[PDB]
């Protein structure tokens, strides 16, 4: 694998 | 990172910090568990491999799988008196284990291609503004590609913008790389969730301001250049 990120972009406010 | 925002633990895990005497100079991006992706003008007048290192995460000052570098290599081409080449590689002396804020980023392939009003995502331990520090905190901004047209405008850049350079920011300003962001990384995401590099921070007049966006070294351009020094 590579490019992957483990914590989303969508973020809790 | 011009109005550039703190960035989540984990969040660009292929991100790297390149310090010269333990002072930050320029960002970096892991492709291997060796090799990274830079400028060429961060060697500019510091060419000691011996004196480079190499950190991860999103803090330099509590230092995160601190490494050495084993090697550099600039592109052949690059001049210190003129902006165009300006790619570079490095190679740590000890291979770093992946983790969940540690890990390579993916490379486009030579002739991928991105529609310019497309969004991207830059990131680095850079100025907030021109002429400011560099920060401890690793920083984000949201960025749109630039039409080379638009931007070889003589209002915007001109002839400045050579080939394998392509702009990236906003006309009106505001979010911009800055000092400290150089050989950092440029990203979007294809809709399999994998990020891509696209870009490395090069130059640009001032920071975040109308008219003058970041000017970033074109990867696919130099996609060939990068394998026949890496095998990535
Ligand atoms: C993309 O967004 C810009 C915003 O400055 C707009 O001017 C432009 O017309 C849009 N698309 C293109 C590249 O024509």
């Amino acid at each position: 694998s590579c490019g992957k990120r483990v914590v989303p972009l969508n973020v809790n406010r | 990172i011009a109005s550039g925002v703190i960035a989540p633990k984990a969040a660009w895990p292929w991100q790297a910090s390149l310090q010269y005497d333990n002072i930050h100079q320029c960002g970096a991006t892991l492709i291997s568990n060796t090799w990274l992706v830079t400028a060429a003008h961060c060697f500019q007048k510091y060419k000691n491999p011996h004196q480079w290192t190499v950190s991860f995460g999103t803090k330099i000052n509590p230092p995160l799988m601190k490494r050495n570098v084993r090697r550099f290599i600039i592109h052949e081409k690059y001049r210190s008196a003129a902006r165009e080449y300006d790619i570079a590689v490095v190679q740590v002396s000890s291979r770093v284990t992946f983790s969940d804020d540690i890990r390579q980023i993916c490379l486009p392939e030579a002739s991928a291609s991105f529609q310019p009003n497309l969004t991207v995502h830059i990131t680095g331990f850079g100025a907030l503004y021109y002429g400011g520090e560099s920060q401890n905190d690793l920083r984000e901004a949201r960025v749109k590609i630039i039409s080379d047209d638009v931007c070889k405008q003589p209002q915007v850049y001109g002839n400045d913008i050579k080939p394998g350079m392509f702009c990236a920011g906003y006309m009106e300003g505001i979010y911009d790389a800055c000092r400290g962001d150089a050989g950092g990384p440029l990203v979007t995401r294809d809709l399999k969730d994998t990020w891509y590099l696209i870009g490395i921070v090069s130059w640009g007049d001032n920071c975040g301001q109308k008219d003058k966006p970041g000017v970033y070294t074109q990867v696919t351009y130099y996609r060939n250049w990068i394998a026949s020094k890496t095998g990535i």
